[PDB]
């Protein structure tokens, strides 16, 4: 203020900005065959848990 | 064919029927699956007359 004589004037205020884009669309999609569900040695539920773990 | 029942074997493993809607029309869809197998476990226990008959 002292170097500017003793003068002042109002500057315009402003913003900065960033955009959070909700732009990631990811999917899991698979078949459990009715024949294989009978013919395998045990449960196949583990593929649903593995699909959820991949996402 | 002349045989003894013990000479040949059959397995029905799956036999199911299912009801759906058609994706491409206003229709019901009925579908059924049958899974099976069989073997002449003792070939000399089965005798065939006219074997090439077709």
């Amino acid at each position: 203020y002292k170097a500017a004589g003793r003068q002042t004037s109002a500057d315009a205020i402003s913003d900065t900005g960033v955009d959070l884009l909700i732009d990631q669309e990811k999917s899991i999609d698979f078949l459990v065959d009715d024949i294989d569900r009978v013919q395998v040695a045990g449960s196949l539920e583990a593929y649903t848990r593995a699909g959820a773990t991949a996402l | 064919v002349a045989f003894h029942p013990s000479a040949a074997a059959y397995v029905s493993q799956i036999d199911t029927v299912e009801a759906l809607r058609d994706q491409d029309s206003f229709s019901d869809r009925i579908r059924a699956l049958h899974v099976y197998g069989g073997k002449v476990v003792r070939p000399t226990g089965v005798v065939v007359f006219n074997k090439t008959g077709s």
